[PDB]
């Protein structure tokens, strides 16, 4: 294959869309499309501009580009491969054409997102998309024409290349720079203890790795959201550790859980750090600091050791936040990654039970658990875990699912801490046991034969792999062999942390296919009421790949499953055959289709009663005394899916739904420029945009392409009973979330909103979406904001579920029990039959009223004076409310009135002071009799 | 152990009149002593290369050890703030445990200031823009001349906390298979639970008479782990390692053995140490077939001389250990652990069963690079008289008892 000698030029993107274009009457040997390389040389590596080898894809100019370019034999867009190239005009390259694209395949293509949301489904249909096309580094890529990405590596025979090609077989690698994190800081006996250097572990923690970490976030300019808890286990036995045996845990413990930080950007560094070194200091006296009930405090209780403490039941609590994939989203970021910060050095006893099921959880969700170390590596390989057996034998295992880093010439490896610290009085450890006395043999009758054998004998003598002994190494092969299968094509975890892989090389053997599986088998089929719309069985069968990618299956291709499917071509993105095969640790799906239209689905389907109950005691961010948990960490799980309901679904309802969130609008203040639009009320300007709003949302009713060729003021039941069986309050409306067609798909969802309204009562939004692009769905609610903003009112992002429901789901979400200090029903100042008749919670009304709480459910039957309309629905179904939920005007914070008086608090963490003010408020016997005393004199005059 | 700090000032870098001491314990310090901070002053507010940094120089009888610090920001006059907490120390001193103390100290303050911007907001003035630090020295230089450790909060969620540490000598490379280790301490009560299980395994089978090797395959471990750990066990100096006790080895008197003469607890120990407990059965074999007073063990550490094996030795004086129920072993082992006498070892230089291939390639390459009989016999599992014969087999030999 002969180099062909070109000149260089540059062009507009006004003239062409192209990134490289030749000219093929000028090349009759290179075909269009064809994999072209690009190289300034002359035979040589010319410093560093002589080896610059930049792959595309041969494509001819345009009628412009031939009609004014004449001097230039390549023209190359402006921008970034110009900036690369670093080539003035018109110079000497050279063009090399390879007709073979397979062998040229890079092994690795990254992809870096930042500030917005892209599922493992839309990451796979964005690399449908760069199936056969040339990429070279820190290329600014485009999806939607809103997603951008940064190729920051590209990989190719374990070389990193400038620029690369991307087939089929390419393992491209998307990471997130918006993601969430959490930390885990394992609080042991071992934060306090000293390292041979000189320096107590927290130290490390809060001066080297947390202040290097922000830097390095700001230096990427990651938008992350981090977690940041405590993780404390409490040893109540008085038996010293020394007398602890090795792979046996506590068996008398307390575990607790302080978070520090909540799910907080971190921009706001200096006060998450803040907060953390606060907590960190104030931790002793929490936990060490025991409240008797005999009117005093006793200093009592120890800190677990490392090896001890409860690292299943952390990484349990970590994997609380994932059980559910049809949570909240959060629009802006991607990827939930755990730290685990510890003091130890990857050694840990724990129970075998608790073990396995720790490894069947954490196979079935989309996390990687980077544990770190703040002491130094030691003499065994990490990390390893000791557990005792039924018959109490002793095991060692390394996890795969666990990665272990190490925060930083002879250097000790090996902690003795009594002679680091000089424990043990020099009188106290002097040697007891000496050598022995030489013994006989009863055998020898001879000195000189006694000394004889004395010289003769002077010499003589699938979540775990099991290690035989921590004292004898392993081989390098199999320290190769320590990477865990669904991760297995991947400092860049911790600052760009990445998604479960879109692939996975690994399937089960024959025998064990055969040995614990039972075979499930689905035939969906198109429904004639979806192919009104631009809709057949590919974008269907895509679809429901979407799902399964939504859930955390990863797509087969590889050696196993071929040798597997001819035991009867493998596919993984999209003709009619469509063979792809979708596996996680519970099932495995093998999905087929043809012309006909029918895909046939298989689902090859695969502890939790053998593991005492564990309820742990957690702080949470705005409470002051550790509570019990409302979730069993160890208990919940990634429950199997119903797919058959999900596929019948998609093909065109108890105990079943999807991705869904909640929209308030409230009242705000009005922009200038909206007074000067007839002089009107401002409540008919709010009510105008609210009609405006609800007029939008029904203008963006999906179409099939055939068609395309109530006010008051005052509590609701008087409302009711004014205008006097179902009666639903909201309507049904299916819409069109991206109406210019970026997307390939179908984005439909569904709409309900509320059909009567007062300006102090909350305006609700529904979104019920399956399959949907999440970015649509926040550009969509940028806009509807946008709207609601241009008319003076606040539209806002709200948790579906009940604000009780918070702790028995999100463990790490702040939550407080407020106890108001002046109660109407027992203090005899304000104290009334009639007054409480009327309104039982009268007072609690008025306090939040007082404080901006803007009140949410309206159908509520705790604030009701009488009942009538048998029958109570919403179009999304029943309310089912516990409490009476009210929500700020700013929306930050979400309150709720019990049945007792007592009040819920906890903030609106997806939309991110005043929760301390009105936390304190609460808690204050003036302001809260003030405020009491205010509401009598209303009632009075 | 550890050197008083002589005087702790922290120098900052106005903008106005450059670099300057904003507070210094004990007050007036290094005027006192004929330190001019004008002298040095570039080193301890320097260019930012030298900047992030532990310098220490010396300035007369006095060393002065300083971690210099300089943020970049545009929030600060200048676009930089530049601080140094300094220590001062004598020459005559190891200045070497204070040092990671320093270090810590002007990092730990470098992140606050980046943070917060606590040192320059404590200046009170707004000309370095565009808590107590005296207390601070105060309770450091008391705290670290008169404990050695420091807890001092200096807000809500910030303390320093240092503590000096002894700097220990690295543990040797020289430590191999045939080594005994002798444990100077009670192992057992030290073992807590952050030790290594690879040591908590070694720990019940250092007995004072165990090879590497023995210890390494009574414990089924690798050999080199065991190294290491009789390596850490080593810098922590609580185990000396030893030979291999065989009436083939060859014990000579070293210069230190008239410190079984001068040491009032050398010789009753011996008499406490080399005597079985009862009247044991090898006091009462034949050659072929009160305690001991001190003049007799000192006789019997004469004796032994170069050239000499423990058999010819033993079969020389056998009525002496009978008599006065001495155990040999254990009188060789007081002997080498007082450094009174030494081992000659063995080394079999160049001008019965088939070997094996790999037990061949093992000897030819312990008889090229001149070991011992007792790393050949450790390494073959085999006695002394196996390997001499086959050593004999492979060519001719002489040994050199050094």
């Amino acid at each position: 294959i002969k180099a062909y000698q070109a000149e260089l030029g540059y062009h507009e993107s006004r003239f062409s869309e192209n990134l490289v274009m030749l000219n093929l009457v000028e090349f009759p040997d290179i075909k269009p499309g064809d994999l072209v390389e690009l190289k300034t040389y002359h035979k040589n590596p010319s410093a560093s501009n002589g080896d610059k080898k930049i792959y595309f894809i041969a494509k001819d100019f345009d009628g412009e580009t031939k009609r004014r370019a004449k001097t230039s034999n390549v023209s190359i867009l402006s921008g970034q491969l110009q900036t690369l190239l670093d080539l003035p005009s018109r110079s000497r390259i050279w063009i090399k054409l390879k007709p073979n694209k397979f062998d040229l395949q890079a092994d690795v293509v990254e992809f870096n997102i930042k500030d917005c949301l892209l599922n493992r489904g839309d990451m796979w249909v964005l690399s449908s998309k760069l199936v056969d096309t040339c990429v070279f580094m820190d290329q600014r890529l485009a999806f939607l024409d809103s997603i951008r990405g940064t190729i920051k590596g590209i990989y190719r025979n374990g070389k990193k290349i400038v620029s690369g090609y991307i087939g089929e077989q390419t393992r491209i690698i998307f990471r997130s720079e918006s993601a969430r994190l959490i930390f885990l800081i394992q609080i042991t006996d071992e934060m306090w203890n000293f390292e041979e250097t000189g320096e107590q572990l927290f130290q490390k923690m809060v001066n080297s790795f947390f202040p290097k970490i922000f830097k390095k976030w700001k230096d990427v300019d990651t938008h992350h959201t981090i977690t940041i808890a405590f993780a404390i286990s409490m040893d109540l036995s008085d038996t010293s550790f020394k007398d602890l045996t090795p792979g046996e845990s506590l068996k008398n413990s307390q575990d607790y859980f302080r978070i520090v930080v909540d799910q907080v950007s971190i921009i706001h560094w200096v006060d998450i750090m803040e907060t953390l070194r606060e907590e960190f200091m104030e931790i002793r006296k929490d936990l060490l600091n025991k409240q008797t009930d005999k009117g005093y405090s006793v200093a009592n209780g120890r800190f677990s050791p490392v090896i001890k403490s409860n690292f299943l039941e952390l990484v349990n609590f970590a994997t609380t936040i994932l059980t559910d994939p049809f949570k909240q989203l959060d629009l802006r970021h991607t990827t939930t990654h755990v730290m685990i910060i510890s003091p130890g050095s990857g050694l840990f006893d724990v129970d075998y039970s608790l073990l396995r099921l720790t490894g069947k959880k954490l196979l079935s969700l989309e996390m990687t658990m980077d544990l770190i170390c703040l002491s130094k590596a030691p003499l065994h390989i990490v990390p390893l875990f000791r557990y005792r057996d039924f018959e109490n034998k002793l095991h060692h295992c390394v996890p795969l699912w666990l990665s272990v880093f190490f925060w930083n010439e002879w250097t000790p490896r090996c902690k003795i801490y009594d002679l680091q610290m000089m424990g043990i009085t020099e009188n106290e450890l002097i040697r007891e046991v000496d050598v022995e006395y030489l013994q006989l043999n009863k055998k020898v009758k001879s000195l000189s034969e006694f000394m004889n054998d004395y010289d003769k004998n002077a010499f003589e003598v699938e979540t775990w792999v099991d290690i035989k002994s921590p004292s004898i190494p392993v081989s390098s092969e199999f320290a190769n062999e320590l990477l865990p299968i669904r991760w297995k094509d991947v400092w860049r975890s911790f600052t760009t942390p990445a998604e479960l892989p879109i692939t996975i090389s690994d399937f089960p053997s024959k025998d064990d296919f055969d040995r614990n599986f039972i075979f499930r088998n689905h035939s969906v089929t198109l429904n004639t009421d979806q192919e009104q719309y631009n809709q057949t069985y590919k974008d269907l069968l895509r679809d429901m790949i979407y799902m399964r990618l939504l859930t955390g299956f990863q797509i087969c291709v590889g050696r196993q499953v071929e040798k597997i499917e001819l035991s009867r071509v493998v596919n993984k993105y999209l003709n009619d055959a469509f063979k792809l095969y979708l596996m996680i640790d519970s099932e495995i799906h093998r999905i087929t289709c043809s012309s006909s239209g029918i895909i046939d689905v298989e689902r090859y389907l695969r502890l939790f009663d053998q593991v005492p109950s564990y309820i742990p005691l957690v702080k949470t961010r705005y409470e002051s005394s550790f509570r019990d948990a409302m979730i069993d960490p160890l208990h919940v799980k990634r429950e199997s899916l119903n797919w058959n309901q999900i596929d019948q679904v998609l093909a065109g309802d108890r105990k079943w739904h999807g991705f869904r969130a909640k929209y308030v609008v409230l009242p705000t203040d009005i922009p200038p420029n909206t007074y000067s639009m007839e002089t009107l009320n401002p409540e008919e300007i709010r009510v105008e945009g609210l009609r405006r709003l609800i007029g939008s949302i029904t203008r963006s009713r999906l179409r099939t392409e055939k068609e395309k060729k109530m006010f008051y003021t005052g509590p609701l039941y008087n409302f009711i009973n004014e205008q006097q069986p179902i009666l639903m309050l909201s309507n049904s409306l299916v819409i069109d979330v991206d109406p210019a067609g970026k997307s390939s798909k179908q984005e439909s969802c569904t709409v309900h909103y509320d059909r009567v309204h007062n300006p102090d009562h909350c305006f609700h939004i529904r979104l019920e979406w399956l399959t949907t692009t999440p970015k649509l769905i926040d550009d969509l609610v940028g806009n509807w904001s946008r709207l609601c903003e241009r008319y003076g009112l606040k539209m806002i992002e709200i948790p579906w579920e009940e604000l009780c429901t918070i702790p028995s789901v999100n463990p790490f979400h702040s939550f407080v029990e407020i106890k108001l200090a002046i109660n109407p029903w027992e203090d005899p100042e304000f104290k009334d039959r009639e007054l409480f008749a009327k309104s039982k919670f009268y007072y609690h009304v008025y306090l939040l009223k007082a404080s901006g709480f803007l009140l949410d459910n309206r159908a509520s039957k705790f604030l009701q004076n009488q009942d009538i309309e048998f029958d109570i629905m919403y179009s999304w179904g029943k309310p089912q409310f516990k409490y009476v939920q009210y929500i700020h005007h700013t929306g930050a914070y979400v309150a709720e009135l019990r049945e007792n008086g007592c009040l819920f608090l906890a903030p609106n963490n997806i939309y991110i002071k005043v929760i301390l003010n009105f936390k304190s408020t609460c808690l204050d016997y003036q302001k809260l009799r003030s405020i009491f005393l205010d509401a009598k004199e209303m009632w009075i005059t | 152990g550890f050197v008083p700090i002589h005087t702790i000032f922290y120098s900052v870098f106005h903008p106005t009149e450059g670099s300057k001491i904003k507070y210094e314990f004990p007050p007036n310090n290094l005027k006192n002593h004929g330190i001019n901070f004008n002298t040095f002053k570039n080193y301890i507010i320097p260019k930012p290369i030298l900047c992030h940094k532990l310098i220490t120089f010396k300035y007369g009888t006095y060393r002065i050890v300083c971690y210099p610090v300089t943020i970049n920001s545009p929030i600060y006059a200048r676009n930089f703030f530049s601080f140094n907490f300094v220590f001062v120390f004598p020459y005559d001193c190891e200045t070497s445990p204070y040092e990671p103390a320093i270090t810590r100290l002007g990092k730990m303050f470098k992140v606050l200031e980046e943070q917060n911007q606590l040192l320059s907001k404590s200046e009170r003035d707004p000309v370095f823009f565009d808590f107590s630090i005296q207390d601070l020295l105060m309770r450091i230089f008391q705290d670290l001349n008169n404990y050695s450790e420091c807890l001092i909060p200096i807000d809500e969620g910030n303390a320093v906390d240092i503590k000096i540490f002894p700097l220990l000598r690295p543990p040797t490379t020289c430590v191999s298979l045939e080594d005994v280790p002798l444990s100077s301490v009670n192992l057992k009560k030290i073992i807590d639970v952050n030790w290594d299980p690879t040591m908590m395994s070694i720990v019940p089978y250092i007995d004072g008479l165990n090879s590497i090797a023995k210890i390494s395959k009574l414990s089924n471990s690798d050999p080199g782990l065991v190294i290491e750990c009789i390596r850490h066990l080593i810098y922590y100096k609580c185990v000396t390692l030893s030979d291999i006790f065989q009436f083939s080895n060859i014990y000579a008197p070293s210069s230190l053995i008239r410190n079984f003469l001068t040491d009032p607890l050398m010789a009753s120990d011996c008499q406490s140490y080399v005597t079985f407990p009862e009247v044991s059965k090898i006091s009462n074999l034949p050659l072929n077939k009160f305690l001991p007073t001190r003049s007799c063990l000192f006789d019997l550490y004469r004796s032994l001389s170069q050239g000499q094996t423990l058999k010819t030795w033993y079969e020389s004086k056998y009525m002496i250990l009978k008599e006065n129920n001495i155990d040999i072993r254990r009188f060789i082992t007081f002997g080498l652990e007082k450094r009174i006498i030494y081992r000659c070892y063995s080394f079999p230089v160049m001008i019965m069963p088939k070997l094996s291939d790999e037990e061949e390639g093992i000897l030819e390459e312990s008889i090229r690079n001149a070991e011992t009989f007792d790393k050949i016999c450790v390494l073959l599992s085999k006695p002394k008289l196996e390997v001499e014969s086959y050593l004999n087999e492979l060519g001719e030999f002489k040994v050199i008892n050094s």
